[PDB]
Parts: C-alpha cells; structure tokens; sequence
C-alpha cells in the first residue's frame, strides 16, 4: 500500500493476528506444523532434564 | 407525497422494481398480438423481420 | 529428487561448519526431514539408504 | 455488499433488508469460541475481569433494564415449555427484539440465557453467582458483531473454500457440489 | 441569485432532519474496529501534513504510531458520523466512545 | 358397502376442523371444544339419517372477540360457506355474491369440492367493500400451521407497523416480501400492506422474531 | 420412512400410520407451493447442511440463515443466476455479472 | 407490431392502454397497494 | 426366486475393519477404513476412516 489510511488497515483489520479464527467454523487456522509438534513430546517429557 | 412514503424524486426498491417489470412484460405481451386497431376498423397489416 | 518421488526445493544453502559431523568427521550433503516420510511411506528410500552403505565396500 | 448496519439489521447495500439480527443473535463466529465455555471463564475470572474491565464501563450503558425484562420471559416461558409451537404464548417476544445487545447489559438470545442458567444450577459448589452473572453477560456484550462488517462476503466464503474438498466419489441423493448447484 | 438560495435552504433543512440529537442516540458506545482502524489512519495522515500535535512524542518518527499515542490518551479532534441507512446519522465524538 | 362414504366424511371432518382453526387464528370467537369437535359427535349432528352429510347444514357465521377489536378497530362478521356441487356454477356464486353483499358482512369464505368454473371466477372481487377467499376442501385436510417447519405467524396492526417502519427507518417496500398467493397468506387472510410477524425458532439462538410484509 | 418421490397431498390421506406434522423433504419448490414460504426457508438451511455434514465440514448456521433469507426475500425460491439477479437495483452489478 | 398506420394509436383500446399506463405512474412511487386498487374501478 | 443371494437383508453387512483410534464424538474406538488415494501425487494417503457408532465421517488427509 501507498498511503496511511491503508497502513492502519494492514495492521488493525487484516493482519495475521486478527486472522486467528476462521469465520467458516470458528476453528483456529494457525499453528506450528511438523517438527515443532514433535519437539514438544521431547521437551515437555519427564526425562528431559 | 404529503406522507413520507415517497419523495419528489420517487422511491424505487427491489420489490417495486419486481412489480414494474411484471406489468411491462405483460404490457408487451398483450399489445404484440391483436386482430385490429380498435379505435375503429381502420387497421394495418402485419410486419416481419 | 531421490529415486522414490521425494521432490523438494533447496531451501537454504547451509554452511558446512554448523552441520553435524559423524562417526569419522563425515558431514552429510542433503538433509531430508523425517517428517516427510509417514505421509509418503517410501521405505524404498530407507532400504536404499543402508544398502548404499552395503554397496560402498 | 450485504453488510451489518448500525442497528444490527442485516441490510443489502441499497437498504433492502434481509435479516433483523445477524444469524439470530448477532455474534461473530470468530469471537464465540469460548462463549459457552462457562467452566473456563469461572477458572480465569480475575484475569478475564480486567480484560472486560467494568470499572470505567458500566456507567455509560443501560444496566437494569434487560436484567428485568428477560426474567419475565424466563418466568413466562416456564409456563409453556410443554407446548407445541402453534399453541405457544405469543404475548412476549425475546429480549433482543426490544433491546440492542450493544447497549443494554444482560440482553441475551434465548439459547445463551438457558445455558448460563443450566451452568448456574447444576455446577454450584465455594462458587458464587453474582460475581459470575456480571462477566458472562458482559462477555456476550463485548463479543457482538461490528456494525459495518461484510457478512455478505464472509458467508459466501463459507460455501466456497470448503468446496475444494467435496469431489469424493461412490463407495440415492445427490451429493457434494452437483447437489449444491441445485 | 436566490435560485442558489432556494437550492441551499432545502439542503440545510434536509441536513437538519437527519441528525439524530444527542439525547436520543441509539447505537453502540463502542469503537467497533472500523472507527479505530480509520481514526488512526486519518490522524496519521494529518501528522504527515503538519497537524498540531498534543502529546510528548518520544522520538517516534513513525507517523502511524503517533496517532495511537494520542488515541490511548484521548487527544483526537475527530467526530464520527454513522449513517443509518435511510440517511439519518449520529455524530459520535471520540471522547464519548469506549475503545476495546 | 360404505366405500367412499367412509372417507368422504372423515376427510370432511378434518376439513371442518381445519376451518375452525382458520377462523380462531384470525381473531374471531370460536370455542374450545368446537375446535376439538369429535367425529362421533360430528356425524350425529351434521350428517343425515342415511349417513350422508349436508354442507348447507354445516355453514355458519363468526364474530370477532372485542379484545381483538381493541387492536383491529374494524373487523366485521365472517361468513363460512360450503358447497354441495363438485362443479361450482357462476349462478351458484350469484347466490353467494348477493348473500354477502345483501347481508353486509366484511369477510367471505367459499369452500368448494373439485373446481370452480373460471366463468364463476369473474364474480370474486366484484364486491369491492368485501373479500372472498376460496378454498379447495381437498387442500384443507391438515392445518399447515401445526407443522414443525412452519413458525407461528402473527399478523400485526397499525400501531406497531408504525412502530416498525419508524424503528428501523424503513419504507414499506424494503421488508422481506411475502407473496399474495402464499398458503399462509391465504390462511390468515393477508391484505396487501399488512406486516406479519414470524417467530422462527432458529437453529442457533432459539426464538428469533422476524417480520415480513405482503405484496 | 424415505419416499423416492414428492407428493404431499396423498400422504396427508395416510394419517393413521404417518404423523402428518413432521414430514420433511428436499424438494424446496414443492414445500413452497404447499407449506408457505417460511417452511421453504427452513428446508434450505437443512438441505445445505445435509451436504456439509456428510463430509464433516461444520459450516456455521449464521452463514446459512443469511443465504436462505436472501433467496427467500421475494416470497419465491429465487436462485443465484441470471434470472435471480433480474430483480435488483444497482445496474452495473447486472452488467458486470455476465 | 403493436402499431396501426391508419388510427395511429395502439391496437389495444384507449381505456385498456390508459389502464396499464396509470398503474405505471403509481409504480414509479413507492406504493404497490394503491396500484392494485385501480382495478377496483371498472364500470 | 433365485438360488443365490441377490440382495442384502437388513443385517447382512457386518464390517470388521477395527483400528484402535480414539473417537471424540462417541468414543467408539472401532473405526473402519475405505481404500482410495484422492489427490495428485504430492499428497499423502487418502485412505479414509468412518466412525462406527454415531455415524461420524472421517477423512484420512495425511
């Protein structure tokens, strides 16, 4: 964008932070993906000291 | 017009537009087919495109 | 691509110093993510990978 | 260009009305996901108190009107619960039909009112209720729609984007998109 | 002549029949994400055109974030006109609105 | 023996039970057990000694409850008419055109059996102070307001249509339009320009009052 | 029961075995002819939700109530097509469809 | 095709033609109830 | 009138494709499969499930 009535509308209406829930079902659309899941089982284990 | 049901510039909504095209499509249904001019017997023959 | 259908872009040319060495000091060439396999189930890449060991002698 | 207006009537861009509140109770789907998580909002009460901070807030909006007219229709509906829909007592409309949810604290559609009450009757252990009726009728107030929201486009993408998944085929009635085209 | 004036007095009578007065306003007391993203838009486009500023700006060159500094401390001289769809409207200020 | 003569009275009974639900809904004074009129008690009053019914016995007149007249200030008498001819004649209407016009009702209902002559349809709007609403008695077996997919319609009066078109600042022709020939608009007898109120039990938030207008 | 055909008038005559105040179909243009328009509206939000449920895609009813109240704004089952747009006001929208 | 070169009116009668036109005067205002009341005057 | 099973009866289909996966909507651990591969070959196994007590349908995406 090229003007300051749009730099606020690329922050406070259409950022990737108000787009956390999709309006189709209310589900969340944003989350880790493949290996950032499989590090949780190793980080939050009971052997990981 | 003394009421607020219309203005000088008129009111035109979707259902009024619905009730307007229905007459004109029926107005152009009736006038297209007829036997004679009926002010009189003085009528004209058909046309063809 | 390998010979089992595992495409993939060269995502980042990674410096050889911050890259894990091995048994000898061998550093690898193509890091492929083991999360790629369970949707593919290309075990033919796994048995190619250890018979490349067993062909290299 | 079907948009919510500033009095919550769903209106097309040339004024021609479509609905009277958005979907029944004027809630965005993107805000309601904890609205029936009454167990959760009890737990984090004090944190969610000062997010929905009523201190500088409850003096600029009407309070004790919707708290009273609802309890007519909470008591008056207890008469005709054993009735079919044609025999219904048609005197009293719901509370939203008189009172704007953006203005009157406690004005609440008839499905959310009956579910806080069922939470405040079954699961009550040292748990109070006047501490909790404030928040979970203020959270309903905060989680309304925004007047001006493009619910004409947003609904039309709730038919579009899942529809690149329903080309599945035979393992009667028409299924998937060739049903949806009809 | 007065065929401008007869053309003018009708408008200012029309424009007075649509302002819903302040004791009879009937919309939300909130700043519903669309005032807030545009009040911060237009005010940031005033500071870029030498508007008088009324805050201790602390080395903040970014013209958008200056308006946020005045939004959270209520120094904005704006008035929101919310059009009800027949043409009537309610001139809300920025003080009497309540932010999220 | 009683092949047709069992069904034709049982279908006519629920048809009669429909009509004493179409009159009570509009605001008139019909009693409780006249709505619930039992078929055993029906045939012992409205059927001949040979078991056949005469519909000339079946016709009646209704008068509005004056609580509803406190809301609809001019609601006249309603006449319910039936027909013992499968072919309604244009001169059978002339008996009934006059009987409305002479007796000075406001609202008329004609029940028929199979068809009306289209020549008899010329006489239908020809009493301009009154109204005539025809009904096929084979089409009135079951009330279509008891069915779950139809919500409870409520017709409105002038002191709340004016509290509507001033509320939402509308015009008349901006509401959702309901047809003239709709079988609910033919049920409650909606004129043009009368907003009806639908309390539809929504699938999300329960009861949800919407409004709708007849054009 | 399930009937592979639509005829409401004859099913009313079968009242001893069918509760005649619960019958539900998919032919919306037949419910509109018999059961008013308000039941032609509650069928549409069922028949749309009978497509997204079999594939387990829970679209919200607030999206469907808006669509069904747009098709049923004129009392008739208006589709979304060239014939359905023919009643409109803003005429560039008509030109810019097709 | 609705025309006649000899009477130079329409083929329909000058009371049938006036009946449809005078409805269309009403339907360029926001009123439909008064449009179907013009057919109450046929004598 | 035929001497083989021309059509099913109302009980003659009793599937047994039991996998021990968790169900959220009715808790039936038993859940069948169906044998397909939907998208172009840049996509995992589309070899479905179907829940077996409440009628829930399941998609084996990836």
């Amino acid at each position: 964008p090229q003007n300051e009535n749009a730099r606020a509308e690329a922050l406070n209406l259409a950022n990737t932070d108000s787009q956390y829930l999709t309006p189709t079902s209310g589900s969340p659309v944003r989350g880790l993906i493949q290996d950032h899941i499989s590090a949780g089982v190793w980080l939050t284990s009971k052997d990981s000291f | 017009l003394s009421d607020g049901r219309t203005t000088e510039r008129g009111s035109f909504t979707a259902t009024v537009n619905d009730e307007r095209k229905k007459l004109v499509h029926e107005f152009h249904k009736k006038l297209l087919s007829r036997g004679k001019c009926d002010n009189c017997g003085m009528f004209s023959p058909k046309f063809r495109k | 691509s390998s010979r089992h259908g595992q495409k993939g872009v060269c995502s980042r040319k990674w410096p050889t110093i911050d890259m894990p060495f091995s048994e000898t000091g061998i550093q690898p060439d193509i890091i492929i993510n083991p999360h790629a396999f369970p949707s593919r189930m290309t075990i033919g890449m796994f048995v190619e990978s250890l018979a490349g060991k067993a062909g290299a002698l | 260009g079907v948009h919510v207006s500033y009095d919550n009537s769903i209106r097309d861009a040339d004024g021609t009305l479509v609905q009277f509140m958005y979907g029944g109770d004027a809630i965005d789907i993107t805000k309601e996901s904890h609205m029936t998580q009454f167990e959760f909002c009890l737990d984090n009460y004090y944190a969610l108190l000062k997010k929905y901070n009523p201190s500088a807030l409850i003096e600029h909006l009407d309070v004790e009107s919707a708290l009273k007219y609802s309890k007519k229709t909470l008591k008056y509906r207890k008469k005709h619960s054993k009735e079919p829909h044609y025999k219904q007592s048609v005197k009293y409309d719901p509370v939203l039909a008189k009172y704007n949810p953006a203005k009157y604290l406690g004005s609440v559609s008839e499905n959310f009112q009956d579910k806080l009450e069922s939470f405040l009757d079954k699961n009550s252990k040292g748990v109070n209720e006047k501490k909790f009726r404030a928040l979970m009728q203020l959270k309903y107030m905060r989680s309304l729609i925004n007047p001006g929201e493009a619910v004409g486009i947003i609904a039309s993408q709730s038919v579009g984007e899942p529809s690149t998944q329903m080309t599945l085929n035979t393992f009667n009635v028409t299924l998937g998109i060739p049903r949806l085209r009809e | 002549p007065e065929d401008f004036q007869q053309h003018e007095q009708i408008r200012r009578k029309t424009l007075k029949e649509k302002a819903i007065p302040k004791d009879q306003r009937a919309t939300t007391p909130y700043m519903t994400k669309y005032e807030r993203a545009r009040i911060l838009g237009t005010r940031a486009l005033q500071i870029s055109m030498n508007a008088p500023v009324f805050v201790d700006l602390e080395g903040e060159t970014d013209p958008l974030r200056i308006a946020m500094k005045e939004l959270a401390e209520k120094k904005i001289p704006l008035v929101i006109r919310r059009y009800l769809p027949d043409g009537s409207f309610e001139d809300w200020s920025v003080e009497e609105l309540i932010v999220d | 023996m009683d092949q047709e003569n069992e069904r034709n009275i049982s279908r006519l009974w629920r048809a009669f039970r429909t009509v004493k639900e179409m009159v009570k809904d509009r605001g008139y004074f019909i009693t409780q057990e006249e709505v619930e009129l039992p078929l055993e008690d029906f045939k012992a009053k409205y059927c001949d000694s040979m078991g056949r019914p005469q519909r000339k016995m079946m016709s009646f007149q209704a008068n509005p409850t004056e609580e509803s007249i406190s809301k609809f200030p001019d609601m006249g008498s309603l006449w319910v008419e039936f027909c013992d001819e499968p072919s309604v004649g244009v001169k059978t209407m002339k008996t009934f055109v006059i009987h409305i016009q002479e007796k000075n009702f406001q609202t008329g209902i004609f029940v028929y059996q199979n068809n009306i002559t289209p020549s008899a349809m010329k006489l239908v709007p020809s009493i301009p102070p009154a109204t005539i609403e025809t009904f096929n008695e084979a089409a009135l077996v079951v009330n279509i307001t008891h069915h779950e997919l139809v919500p409870k319609h409520i017709r409105l009066s002038s002191d709340e249509k004016r509290e509507l078109l001033k509320r939402y600042r509308l015009k008349e022709s901006q509401l959702p339009r309901i047809q003239r020939a709709d079988p609910v608009a033919l049920y409650l007898g909606l004129k043009r320009g009368e907003v009806v109120k639908i309390i539809r039990k929504s699938e999300t938030s329960g009861r949800y009052a919407s409004y709708r207008i007849c054009m | 029961l399930v009937t592979e055909g639509v005829n409401f008038q004859a099913m009313w005559d079968q009242e001893a075995f069918i509760d005649v105040d619960g019958i539900t179909s998919n032919d919306v243009a037949a419910v509109l002819k018999t059961y008013g328009v308000e039941a032609a509206r509650n069928t549409i939000v069922n028949e749309i939700n009978n497509v997204f449920s079999r594939y387990a895609i829970s679209v919200s009813f607030r999206h469907l109530d808006l669509i069904a109240d747009m098709m049923t704004r004129q009392g008739t089952y208006l589709a979304f097509n060239r014939q359905g747009m023919e009643t409109s006001t803003s005429s560039f929208m008509k030109m810019s469809y097709e | 095709r609705a025309s006649c070169l000899f009477c130079h009116h329409f083929r329909l009668k000058s009371v049938e033609v006036h009946r449809y036109a005078c409805k269309l005067r009403l339907l360029q205002y926001g009123l439909i109830d008064e449009s179907y009341k013009l057919d109450e005057i046929t004598l | 009138k035929s001497v083989v099973k021309t059509s099913l009866k109302k009980n003659e289909l009793k599937d047994g494709a039991t996998i021990k996966e968790k169900c959220p909507q009715c808790g039936n651990e038993e859940m069948n499969y169906h044998t397909l591969q939907l998208r172009s070959a840049d996509e995992g196994a589309t070899v479905f499930y179907t829940c077996t007590s409440c009628g829930y349908k399941f998609r084996t995406n990836n």
